[PDB]
């Protein structure tokens, strides 16, 4: 059944699982027409599918060509999520296909289940985890490669960079949350934390800056202000 | 008209006949039922008074041979049995009819309720679902498992009906996935109506017979599959235009021969919010949703 604070664990076990977040999959601007009337130009997206033990990001970018002269984009949009997902399955030798499939949306349930009726041993499961991977497009070389790609691609990542040589998963995860929690709450605030320090920069081959251990904990420290600070301008407490 | 004799009634029990029934109390001379309607299926049934638990009984085809019903003390309860020697049951029935000791199948000349709910429900169809074939009448009660309940114990008192299951590799093509699960046209008319019940008749004889096993069985397994036939039409966008006015009268018939009381656990909240209100099909079913808006708003 559903994951959520007593089954955490889970996620850092030796089982292949997956993340499905179709968040950023279908994605729209809304204008106003010469007319007056309201009209949507759809961007590039993706579908965010992440191994939480190993960091490897199957980033499907889902380019604005799969919406032409399609009807009911956002339904659509599930389905081409689940086929997508589907087909990176087929794709993986069988000893690297998941056994645990996670959608961070209900709504996905059905529509991945439908598209994997081919795979009956791989569990597909809700999350009561208010996970931010809808916050992925705030990582600058993750928008960067969706808004240039001019076809469908699957580009892979590490999204954890080389920090399990020094971490284990569940802390490289709880980092990784507490990153795109704030870059979604805060996203300049956030990426003015990351930056400030014109010295630490970002190889080439990462996505974050290369953090001293005793930099990630006054950067964590500061995600973690941002967080609260932001919690009590909503709320006002 | 046709005749099932008692040999007695040793236990009290509510009988059932069709849509009718009858108390008879321990030891009552009472002899069975006759002036029941050639031409339909029908069922006969019964709860014991000492205990409601288990209703049970046999679905029958008076030209398929000359029943009976026989209490048996061992098993505890009534049971069905053939008559294979023509004048010795001409002549028990003719002795019970003299003497009046039997009630008569209480059909009102203007009332079609019986035939409208059995229309395509077929004896040898009936015999396939419930498979005994050593007789030629259908033991059903409360309790019997459907073979999809059973996937998901003992085969010999199975209810067979035809597994209907929207997310299996039978229900959506590869490559329509999409298509197949929010349009069900493909399961309906090609696997189910051309492939498996081979015509409408076939496919609405099952849907009536699972109806019936749940009204008057409270059969939970037989109420799954009814609901589950008429999801797989109402979420079909493309439907013969007869099957749609059938289906309408269908269960116009079913709804209002309902119990009143028994609406909660015989009708599920979801099904028909969604066959009403929501599916391709939500204004093609004017008898039905009238009767139900008016009988079970609550409900919906």
């Amino acid at each position: 059944g559903a994951m959520n604070s007593s089954n955490y664990a889970e996620l850092f076990n030796n089982d292949i699982k997956l993340f499905v977040d179709d968040t950023n999959v279908y994605r729209v601007t809304v204008h106003k027409t010469f007319e007056g009337n309201v009209a949507t130009k759809a961007i590039n997206g993706c579908i965010f599918t992440l191994n939480p033990k190993t960091g490897h990001l199957f980033l499907k970018i889902i380019h604005t060509s799969v919406w032409a002269g399609q009807k009911r984009l956002s339904q659509l949009a599930k389905w081409k999520t689940a086929e997508e997902v589907s087909a990176l399955v087929r794709s993986l030798p069988k000893e690297e296909q998941p056994k645990q499939i996670i959608v961070t949306r209900k709504a996905m349930l059905d529509p991945l289940e439908v598209h994997m009726l081919d795979f009956p041993n791989i569990a597909i499961r809700p999350t009561e985890l208010r996970l931010p991977f809808s916050a992925a497009m705030s990582i600058d070389k993750l928008s960067d490669v969706v808004m240039k790609a001019t076809e469908p691609q699957m580009v892979l990542f590490n999204i954890y960079d080389d920090w399990l040589d020094r971490i284990s998963s569940y802390t490289a995860f709880s980092r990784l949350t507490l990153l795109l929690r704030a870059l979604k709450t805060n996203e300049e605030s956030a990426k003015m934390i990351l930056l400030s320090d014109p010295t630490i920069t970002i190889k080439s081959y990462h996505l974050w800056p290369s953090f001293t251990d005793e930099q990630w904990i006054t950067i964590e420290s500061q995600m973690r202000d941002l967080i609260l600070t932001e919690y009590g301008r909503k709320y006002n407490v | 008209m046709n005749t099932v004799p008692f040999t007695s009634a040793p236990i009290e029990v509510t009988i059932g006949i069709d849509q009718y029934s009858f108390n008879v109390k321990e030891n009552q001379p009472f002899h069975g039922i006759k002036d029941i309607p050639i031409g339909h299926v029908h069922v006969i049934h019964f709860q014991h008074a000492d205990n409601s638990s288990m209703r049970y009984g046999y679905w029958f085809d008076c030209r398929m041979g000359n029943f009976y019903i026989q209490y048996d003390p061992k098993d505890g309860l009534y049971k069905m049995m053939e008559e294979r020697d023509g004048a010795k049951f001409e002549n028990i029935v003719h002795n019970f009819k003299e003497r009046q000791m039997m009630v008569s199948y209480p059909k009102i000349d203007e009332d079609d309720t019986w035939y409208n709910l059995t229309e395509f429900v077929q004896m040898d169809k009936i015999r396939k679902i419930v498979r005994k074939d050593e007789n030629q009448f259908s033991y059903v009660d409360s309790s019997m498992t459907t073979v999809q309940e059973n996937e998901l114990s003992d085969p010999a008192h199975s209810l067979n009906y035809t597994v209907i299951n929207f997310k299996s590799r039978e229900a959506i093509r590869p490559g329509h996935e999409m298509e197949d699960f929010l349009d069900k046209s493909y399961y309906l008319n090609t696997v189910m109506l051309q492939g498996i019940f081979k015509n409408s008749s076939n496919y609405f004889g099952e849907l009536q017979f699972a109806f019936l096993n749940a009204m008057f069985f409270g059969n939970y397994g037989s109420s799954l599959q009814w609901h589950a036939m008429i999801e797989l039409i109402c979420s079909s966008a493309t439907v013969p235009k007869h099957m749609l006015d059938k289906l309408d009268e269908i269960l116009y018939y079913q709804i209002k021969t309902l119990p009143e009381q028994y609406s909660d656990i015989l009708l599920n909240e979801r099904v028909w919010n969604i066959c009403l209100y929501s599916s391709f099909q939500k204004n093609s079913l004017h008898n039905t949703e009238k009767i139900m808006e008016n009988k079970y708003p609550e409900l919906l």
